[PDB]
């Protein structure tokens, strides 16, 4: 795979992925069971005006990832940009 | 036991031999250092004169048998790379090193079903034999008793793993620069570690021979300079570069405008004196970025000068070129911790494991001869002890998170000393955390300084879809932030020059009505853009490419956007507003350097488009605003409204865990599909939000009134679909559910077509939503969207290494990869023809 041909195939793929995305269901459980397990991500930052995704990501971890996190011994931070902005920018109050 | 340490005696008639015999050696045979004196009885005042000839060569020869495991020879060139003998990292040596330094990290302990890592402390051990060898040669002529270790730095090479147990390490080391300072001679030694062939990390050390050194012919400076980028935007920058005779392009007529030039330069300097340079020759290949990001050599720096007072090349690329990863400090330096370590009474246990058998740290008599206040504790131990506390408190008990670590030994520490370290997080560098520490003795005297570059913990970005659009959202950032201001300005200007309005106006004050006026030659351009917007619809089994804005022709003077409450609640202004606020927020995090280089990103529907432009910068902010506005308009025109602007579609936020405690998502998907089949009215699951807790089902407004009635009935009757289909009867739940879908659908087909969607026990009707997007219903709406995307997203602005394993679409629910298997998976979900061309012709795109 050359850099320019791979670039073309990637460009065509993401285009077709964005083109049909609003014509396919949002399989977010089979993404929340990718970045929480397969990537073992210990910081979940939500960017938005309301903590929906951080309130959506604290329920999956409570449900099916108590036993998985207790068997690995990691600590997962769940943050929203609207609500938890201080612990994102590292700007606490004395 | 009471061993002989000194033997004072006569060697000749006039010569004395004060021979200092140290016992802690490599083998176990005590090594003797015979320092001489010339006893002249004719000098009544000072009859002792110490022999200076061969004195440094003897001292070195003793330290050779202390450190080096080879034959003693100093007649080697320092310039030449030194290749230390390979060393296997063994579990026992990681135990004994971690026990000596008191490091209490789990990563370096023997665990079940786990690799034991090796501390980057341990690296100085393996290196040591090569690194120290650097200071030995006859052209680095100095007394090793007066060896000050100024500073020691470890730098984990990006894309490497820290050292593991069983890793065979091939160690090199070369002298950076030997300089005759006024106070002595600074030697800077860099030791590379090469495991499996590939480089892992580069230890740096700084040795300062104290005294007087006038031998400037021996002095050199073999620095490799940090890569410097120049974005050539304007023709004065080209004219400046072409004035630079050193800047030697391979092709003279290489056009440099709107490119990116990296300069992999190295500085070679040879001295005449401490202040002036005899000869400087900065050279190294000049790379240019392609739209593919694969950089190509297009020339060389070939600066060759004599009696220079600096590097012009470095000076030039410093002011006019960026250091790639710019470091930026925090607003207030956070005081992480104030810890109290403790130096052991003896340093022997660290000396044995580290191979650092310097007598001065262990023997009293050598320390007395070295004018030291006693058996000074190993600097390397003080370096390893603090780093174990920096790994405990900042990295948070993780080994791989610690990358860089530089520590300066300001003052010596004596055994039995209760140190007090002060840890301070001060800056960020491309996502990484830059911490400065200062350790003090009991007198509050500075003994250790230094800065540790730590990896921020592995992060996943989730960009929110269409939620709460509160008035003036993102203006708080827009007042303060400059990175946010730039995004908001560019977006605002682009909408003024493309769609004849201001987003900033619409977010800030949320006008009820806003009239685009196509007045003048700017007006015509606006009306051309508003004309070209089209959408496809299925009417009587016929794809008709209809025109958005039917009341915008060639002879339309104005358009009016009309809302009831505010235009911010309209999708065509909701979607860009929210996406821009997220993009502006992310650009604020990225300016302050809080984005890890390897982080994952995955947005929820609309957020996805922001997230793509956030981490990957695939589309420009002028491309993004168009593609989120067009999306908002296409969604808005998808359904066939009345004169009230009301539709016959909507959504419900269903909770499968409320209807029952046995009702799963396979029990819901069966009930939704059967409801959709039996009545014939479109209904699908468009959002799988949280498992067995949050789903959203779009489709026909009556078909969601049947679903609410069906899951109100089954909840009251207390029946499970999965129990009766398996262990009671086969295919009986199918026909037994049809009769419940038929008793819901008769009452759901008698209320009119603008039926108020009524909240049940598990479901909530998502108010403001009138279109089933993420449903099969909008497949027809994709081709104009796909034409618009392919126009906006130019393939020159996409990069794979910022997507491959990082971008997670919502179509697939799989990480982005460029492979035949993923392309198959995307086709299976969405049956397009350009994906069948790539799958078929795959074996041609492989070469």
């Amino acid at each position: 795979m050359k850099p320019e041909v791979e670039q073309e195939l990637a460009h065509i793929l993401l285009t077709e992925l964005l083109a049909y995305q609003f014509a396919s269901p949002v399989r977010w459980i089979e993404t929340q069971d990718v970045f929480l397990k397969d990537f073992n991500t210990e910081r979940v930052v939500e960017i938005g005006p309301s903590p929906t995704l951080a309130g959506m990501a604290q329920r999956t971890l409570k449900n099916k990832y108590e036993s998985y996190d207790a068997a690995l011994s990691l600590h997962r931070e769940i943050l929203c940009y609207s609500k938890d902005a201080k612990e994102i920018y590292y700007t606490p109050d004395p | 036991e009471l061993k002989p340490t000194v033997i004072l005696k006569l060697l000749k008639e006039n010569i004395i031999q004060m021979e200092m015999i140290e016992n802690r050696t490599m083998d176990g045979k005590p090594v003797s250092l015979p320092l001489l004196y010339n006893f002249n009885p004719d000098n009544g005042f000072a009859p002792i004169s110490e022999v200076m000839e061969d004195r440094n060569q003897r001292i070195k020869e003793m330290y050779w048998k202390l450190w080096i495991d080879e034959p003693f020879n100093l007649d080697f060139d320092p310039r030449d790379v030194i290749k230390g003998k390979d060393f296997e990292i063994t579990a026992k040596e990681v135990y004994d090193f971690t026990h000596a330094v008191g490091n209490n990290c789990e990563d370096f302990v023997s665990r079940p079903d786990r690799t034991m890592l090796a501390p980057m402390d341990f690296a100085i051990v393996v290196g040591w034999r090569a690194i120290i060898k650097a200071i030995f040669p006859n052209t680095v002529d100095g007394d090793l008793l007066k060896l000050v270790h100024l500073s020691n730095g470890y730098k984990m090479i990006p894309g490497a793993k820290p050292l593991q147990v069983g890793d065979v390490v091939s160690t090199t080391a070369v002298i950076e620069s030997v300089v005759n300072q006024p106070t002595g001679k600074i030697v800077d030694v860099v030791g590379t570690l090469s495991r499996n062939g590939k480089p892992v990390m580069e230890v740096t050390s700084s040795f300062f021979y104290r005294g007087n050194y006038t031998d400037f012919e021996n002095t050199f400076q073999k620095t490799v300079e940090p890569v410097y980028q120049m974005h050539i935007k304007t023709s004065k920058d080209i004219a400046v570069l072409r004035s630079k005779e050193w800047f030697q392009l391979d092709d003279e007529d290489f056009d440099l405008l709107n490119k990116t030039l990296t300069f992999e330069t190295e500085t070679e300097v040879t001295f005449k004196n401490a202040n002036i340079f005899s000869s400087v020759k900065c050279f190294g290949p000049i790379k240019v970025e392609l739209p593919t990001k694969e950089t190509v050599e297009i020339g060389i720096v070939d600066y060759e000068a004599g009696a220079s007072h600096g590097n012009p090349v470095v000076d030039f690329l410093k002011r006019n070129g960026s250091t790639l990863e710019q470091k930026v400090n925090l607003e207030n330096p956070i005081p992480i911790a104030v810890l109290d370590s403790y130096t052991p009474s003896t340093n022997e246990p660290y000396a044995r494991v580290s191979g650092d058998l310097n007598p001065i740290h262990v023997s009293r008599h050598f320390a007395s001869y070295a004018n030291l206040p006693g058996t000074i504790t190993h600097g390397m131990f003080s370096s390893a002890s603090v780093r174990a506390l920096i790994e405990n408190w900042a990295a948070d008990s993780v080994s791989s998170r610690v990358r860089g670590y530089t520590c300066q030994f300001v003052d010596m520490v004596l055994p039995n000393t209760a140190l007090k370290t002060s840890i301070q997080h001060v800056g960020m560098i491309n996502g990484r955390k830059l911490i400065k520490f200062e350790t003090r003795n009991e007198d509050d005297v500075v003994v250790l300084t230094g800065e540790a570059e730590i990896e921020q913990p592995v992060t996943t970005f989730v960009f929110t879809g269409q939620g709460s659009q509160e008035q003036g959202m993102g203006m708080d950032l827009y007042k303060t932030s400059k990175a946010a201001q730039d995004v908001w300005n560019r977006a605002d200007n682009h909408f003024k020059d493309t769609y004849g309005f201001s987003i900033l106006d619409i977010v800030i004050n949320n006008p009820v009505n806003l009239t685009i006026h196509f007045g003048g030659e700017k007006g015509k351009r606006i009306r051309e853009n508003y004309s070209a917007m089209i959408f496809e619809t299925i009417v009587d089994g016929k794809l008709k490419t209809e025109k958005i804005f039917k009341e915008i022709n060639e002879h339309s003077t104005s358009y009016t956007f009309r809302s009831e409450k505010g235009l911010l609640s309209a999708t065509q202004f909701t979607q860009p507003a929210l996406t821009l606020m997220e993009k502006a927020a992310f650009e604020d995090l990225k300016s302050k350097g809080l984005i890890p280089a390897d982080a994952t990103f995955a947005g929820h529907s609309l957020g996805e488009y922001a997230a793509l432009a956030s981490l990957a910068d695939v589309m420009s902010i002028e491309s993004l605003v168009e593609v989120v506005f067009y999306r908002g308009m296409t969604m808005q025109v998808a359904v066939p409204r009345d004169e009230l602007g009301r539709s016959n579609y909507g959504m419900i936020a269903i909770n499968p865990g409320r209807v029952a405690a046995s009702f799963s998502q396979e029990a819901l998907q069966y009930v939704v599909e059967r409801v959709g089949k039996r009545t014939g009215w479109l209904v699908e699951i468009v959002n799988y939000n949280v498992e067995n807790q949050q789903y959203v089902a779009a489709g026909d407004l009556r078909a969601l009134d049947t679903v609410t009635n069906v899951l109100n009935f089954i909840k009251l009757q207390k029946i499970d679909i999965i129990e009766l289909q398996k262990s009671l009867s086969l295919e009986e739940v199918e026909g037994h559910l049809f009769e419940i879908i038929d008793e819901a659908s008769k009452k759901s087909a008698v209320k009119p077509r603008p039926l108020k969607l009524e909240r049940g026990f598990a479901c909530i009707p998502l108010v403001g939503i009138s279109v089933p997007f993420h449903s099969t219903y909008l497949m027809n709406g994709v081709k104009p969207f796909k034409s618009f995307l392919k126009k906006n997203i130019i393939k020159e602005n996409v990069k794979v290494a910022r997507l491959a394993g990082k971008y997670i679409p919502n179509l697939t629910a799989k990480p982005f990869q460029v492979t035949k298997e993923y392309f198959q998976d995307v086709y299976d979900l969405t049956g397009s023809e350009p994906i069948k061309e790539i799958i078929d012709n795959w074996e041609k795109y492989e070469q």
